[PDB]
């Protein structure tokens, strides 16, 4: 659409110095590295001669990285990858919540300790959404060689079915989805030569949102009224608990 | 250092049969055929070092006398109905700084690859046979 | 674009409504000037408000990324076109001062 | 009941990995309370808060400082480091009378037992309290499976003293305390195969035989310079005091910090935000005591130092660019509130601040005294070139001959260390700004500008024959340039009105 | 996740219902600790319960696969994130003791 949008959101992905790799796994070597900007320009000669422009439909950028992984990779000059902070309680806003007695508070404490064990994993996952490497983490076991680590990380990313962030030099694209990962092992080199095509998952906001990206502490707070479909509760079986004894009388 | 050999060409043993008849000249030539560690260069600058699986495969080239029993042995191996596997060693006795010492080069899982080029010359005969065996793994130690 | 003017020290201004508002070409100036100053994970209502300072002035070797992020913030501003910015001193004690120059959407009317 | 356990056991880690303060990040906290660290127990090493508690109690301020230490998220033990608690005699330590001890050789339990089980008869000569010589002529060591059992046997044999085993050591303590010499190192008896020599108790063997000290002894009340006793035992590389160093003693310890290639962190309260000569921190800054890091805490919250220490000594000096600055890094203590005038004074005097911006810590560090980054990194560099040269003089079976190839060996090793510390982020190439050098100024400046470091070793023929037969290598001169880190940003908008 | 605590020697605990249950970060500890101990073709209700010991401690040359399978069991545990494990002694008689360290889902709240 606008020509102004071009430079504006062309710089919207700035590559940090730390050089995230395929998502934090930089322990290989990039033999080749390509991106494919494509466009659909409708073919036939456009209709008016005055204003019938705005006909270059954009396309999902793909990024192809072929490299090699060896047992012993020595990285030349790159800064450490540091664990991102847990900035979830930045807006956390208590102290308006009710005054409730002890062991009414502590009952809530036990409930919180009870379902934090079941939610905190996915909470960390969403905190570390772009970058899977420090989610899966350094393998940490001395038995698995480096090619172990590359293969098991790649399989974890691939089965994860979550988009990752991929850095070609000068850009750290934010939501790349692993499209194709082909590791090859010649019988004349113990390394693994792998080609990985990613495809950006670009998605814009249709609806009025005053806040671009809030904290977890207000993300639901500023959410607009979400919609779920209908359903016939009278015709459910998986939870057809009887009427509570406290209600039949009342 | 000060290295004094004995028995100029190293003693070669294959299949419990030690070559007592080597041609003059390049009697034994143990050429490693493939590079040891292959390396790759990254965009950012790092290098990926990786040992070749072919890192050990060597070709021992043997110059035996044109009809001496060593030639008979190697020729019988060449003419076998199925490829014969050689598993031997090149042992060389030598002295370093006056101390007697032995250098051992074990050759493992070889077969005759390039057959000898048989020439019978009049003006200047070349009564040699060069059998090239390709051992899977050759390890030198001393 | 209008925006409330700030006085010299940069505190807010109330009173003189419709007159404490910067009109233009200076509204862009003020808005870039304090878009640079907006630490990233500050605002719970915009956690990617602007560039991340606690994670760029606290780590060695970010000068290039400081500059790239300043260019990102400035260029993505309603009213600017180009930039022309680099570093003028070299951490005279350890503070480096960079020079930032940008062409607003004004002064291009010929 | 043959359990699964005898084909696999799965338990919880018990000892604190039992490591030693080898790396740079071996930081210390000096107490003055004679609870558990008395003299001759001058230090204890820890890698977790709970152990410090169990030896110190969550109530004693020392455990509190350990708690605020390990609570720093990138704390030292995350980069090959340890905490160590020292002890300076604050006031009149009373060392209780001991009894004579006899610690035997380190025995592996895989060799002592097989050698013992063949020894039917026993044979000891021991003496307790200088009494009649005691000879033990029957110790049927055949039935023994672990050192605890031979310990019990010796306990039953040696009358007048108790025998214990402890981490492969054999300790033998007389009951009586005070002038209670165990004269014997388990000498040879008149009959029976000798157990003494094989045990390690033997006089020719390396057996410590600390005699029973005299009855209760009073060490006097030392000065904070008693830190030397810790430093001469632990190779601490960064220390604090629980009790605040008196003004009159700051320069001394400050000098100490430089002279022992270590750092000492000390906090001061608001009354020291001046730049007069009487202000001790500025006295440090003028004296150049760059290793005596000064910190500022309005409340007087001493723990600010520990966490600060716990935040600094945290760089694994082996990866790339792991050298960190200090400013704006999360600590384990609540920040304080400072005015602008006082924060400017702290900047321009040398103190450091953990000041609130909004409920969010902001560490601002000074450059008046040299930045903690620079001092700590230079200490790491001296330590690492020392370690690499030492490892080179240790590795080789030969003697590293005093020939020019030998000097090329040593210079190459030093250059390898320098290259590591340029890859390590500490030193980076740049135009050497100082006005002094070693050899060819063109050679020197070019090497700094292109590699970042220069290593020149003087040739052999440029040293006196007094320094040639002293087996001392020539002077090795290495020069480096600190990497150009950034702490603030004065963005200047180019005005076009 | 709750789970009944086991006492020192590892026998079961009855009585004190809702109190002999391990709450968390220790429930993960107990559950990994005795997931390692679950021989594979033991349980007729889970014949691939955990790693196969009768076919890994009875065959020469499995140390790498012992370690890989221990990492498999630990990582596939509800509550753990990473591991950091290797061998610390070298079969001091013939028993090797390996050191296993893992980061539970807790202690990552910053």
């Amino acid at each position: 659409m606008s020509l102004v949008n071009g430079m504006v959101e062309s710089l919207n992905n700035t590559k940090s110095e730390t050089e995230i790799g395929i998502g934090g796994y930089r322990l290989f070597a990039r033999v080749r590295e390509t991106v494919n900007y494509r466009n659909i320009v409708p073919t036939d000669t456009l209709e008016d001669g005055s204003s019938s422009t705005d006909d270059i439909i954009n396309e999902p950028i793909t990024v192809s990285i072929e490299g090699v992984v060896s047992n012993l990779f020595v990285e030349e000059r790159q800064y450490p990858q540091l664990v991102s902070r847990d900035f979830s309680a930045v807006g956390e806003i208590t102290a308006l919540l009710p005054a409730k007695s002890q062991q009414q508070i502590q009952r809530i404490s036990q409930i919180d300790s009870q379902i934090r064990d079941a939610v905190l994993a996915a909470e960390r996952a969403e905190r570390l959404a772009g970058k899977p490497y420090e989610f899966f983490g350094n393998s940490g076991n001395s038995a698995k060689t480096e090619q172990e680590k590359f293969i098991d990380f790649m399989e974890a990313l691939y089965f994860s079915r979550r988009p990752t962030e991929v850095s070609v030099n000068f850009r750290d694209y934010k939501n790349m989805a692993l499209v194709s990962f082909i590791p090859v092992r010649d019988n004349n080199t113990k390394d693994t030569r792998f080609t990985a095509d990613f495809q950006q998952i670009n998605y814009s906001t249709l609806v009025y949102t005053p806040v671009s990206s809030p904290s977890k502490s207000v993300s639901g707070k500023v959410s607009d009224a979400s919609n779920k479909g209908g359903q016939n509760p009278e015709s459910n079986e998986t939870g057809e608990r009887s009427l509570l004894s406290s209600l039949v009388g009342g | 250092s000060v290295i004094v050999y004995r028995n100029n060409q190293s003693t070669l043993t294959l299949n419990g049969y030690t070559f007592q008849h080597l041609y003059q000249g390049a009697a034994l030539v143990l050429t490693p055929v493939n590079a040891k560690t292959a390396r790759t260069n990254s965009i950012n600058g790092g290098v990926s070092i990786s040992g070749r699986v072919d890192g050990g495969v060597h070709t021992l080239a043997i110059m035996v006398q044109k009809h001496s029993p060593d030639d008979k042995f190697l020729n019988d191996a060449k003419n076998s109905q199925e490829p014969v596997v050689f598993d031997g060693s090149m042992k060389r006795a030598y002295t370093e700084s006056g101390t007697l010492k032995k250098a051992t080069t074990t050759l493992e899982t070889g077969s005759i690859t390039t057959q000898p080029t048989k020439t019978d010359n009049n003006q200047d005969p070349d009564d040699s046979r060069t059998y090239v065996i390709e051992f899977r793994n050759s390890v030198e130690t001393f | 674009m209008r925006v409330r003017t700030l006085d010299d020290n940069g505190d807010w201004t109330f009173g003189r409504g419709k007159a404490d508002y910067i009109t233009s070409k200076k509204a862009i100036a003020q808005t870039v000037s304090t878009r640079i100053k907006s630490w990233a994970n500050d605002n719970p209502l915009a956690m990617n408000a602007n560039i991340d300072w606690k994670d760029l002035l606290g780590r060695k070797g970010t000068e290039d990324t400081i500059l790239r992020e300043i260019e990102r913030v400035v260029v993505q501003t309603d009213g600017v076109i180009r930039v022309t910015e680099l570093e003028v001193i070299k951490t005279e004690k350890r503070v480096q001062s960079i020079l930032l120059s940008y062409d607003t959407i004004y002064d291009d009317s010929e | 009941m043959a359990s699964i356990s005898e084909v696999i056991r799965v338990s919880l880690q018990q000892e604190g990995r039992a490591i030693a303060p080898d790396n740079m990040n071996a930081v210390g906290i000096i107490t003055g309370n004679q609870g558990v660290l008395s003299t001759a127990d001058r230090y204890r090493i820890y890698r977790t808060a709970a152990a410090v508690a169990s030896d110190f109690g969550a109530s004693s301020q020392e455990s509190a400082f350990a708690n605020t230490f390990f609570d720093t998220t990138p704390n030292p033990i995350s980069a090959g480091g340890v905490l160590v608690i020292g002890y300076w005699r604050s006031a009149s330590e009373t060392v209780a009378a001991t009894s004579a001890t006899l610690v035997s050789e380190q025995t592996s339990e895989s060799v002592l037992i097989p050698l013992l089980n063949a020894i039917n008869d026993g044979s000891f000569t021991i003496t307790v309290d200088g009494g009649t010589e005691q000879e033990v002529t029957a110790l049927d060591f055949t039935g023994v499976s672990e050192l605890s059992e031979v310990a019990t046997i010796l306990n039953s044999a040696i009358t007048g003293a108790t025998v214990s085993e402890d981490n492969g050591y054999f300790k033998v303590t007389s009951s009586t305390t005070g002038a209670t010499s165990l004269l014997s190192y388990l000498g040879v008896a008149t009959s029976g195969t000798d157990i003494s020599a094989v045990l390690g108790m033997n006089s020719e063997s390396g057996a410590v035989l600390t005699q029973g000290t005299d009855q209760v002894v009073l060490p006097a009340e030392t000065k904070l310079e008693g830190i030397t006793a810790i430093k001469s035992e632990v190779n601490i590389k960064g220390a604090m005091f629980i009790d605040q160093i008196l003004d009159a003693d700051i320069p001394g310890i400050a000098s100490f910090a430089g002279a022992n290639n270590m750092l000492v962190y000390e906090v001061f309260d608001t009354g020291y935000l001046s730049k007069n000569v009487s202000n001790p921190v500025w006295a440090v800054k003028l004296a150049g005591q760059s290793n005596f890091r000064c910190l500022l805490s309005k409340s007087g919250n001493r723990k600010f130092a520990a966490t600060y220490m716990a935040r600094m000594h945290t760089v694994l000096f082996s990866g790339q660019n792991t050298a960190i600055t200090m400013q704006l890094k999360e600590l384990s203590v609540t920040a304080e509130e400072y005015t602008d005038t006082e924060i400017a004074n702290a900047k321009t005097v040398g103190l450091d601040l953990l000041t609130t911006i909004k409920n969010e810590q902001a560490l601002l560090t000074s450059g008046a005294n040299d930045f903690c980054d620079n001092v700590y990194n230079l200490e790491a560099f001296r330590d690492e070139i020392q370690t690499n040269n030492y490892n080179l003089l240790k590795t080789t079976s030969t003697k590293i001959p005093q020939t020019d190839p030998g000097m090329d060996t040593i210079e190459d090793d030093t250059e390898k260390t320098c290259e590591k510390y340029v890859r390590n982020g500490v030193f980076a190439p740049g135009t050497w700004t100082r006005s002094d050098f070693f050899g060819d100024r063109q050679q020197f400046v070019d090497a700094i500008a292109q590699k970042g470091y220069y290593v020149l070793i003087g040739d052999l023929a440029d040293q006196t024959t007094a320094e040639r037969q002293s087996r001392v290598s020539p002077v090795i001169q290495i020069a480096v340039k600190n990497a150009g880190a950034v702490h603030e940003e004065d963005i200047i908008i180019s005005v076009n009105l």
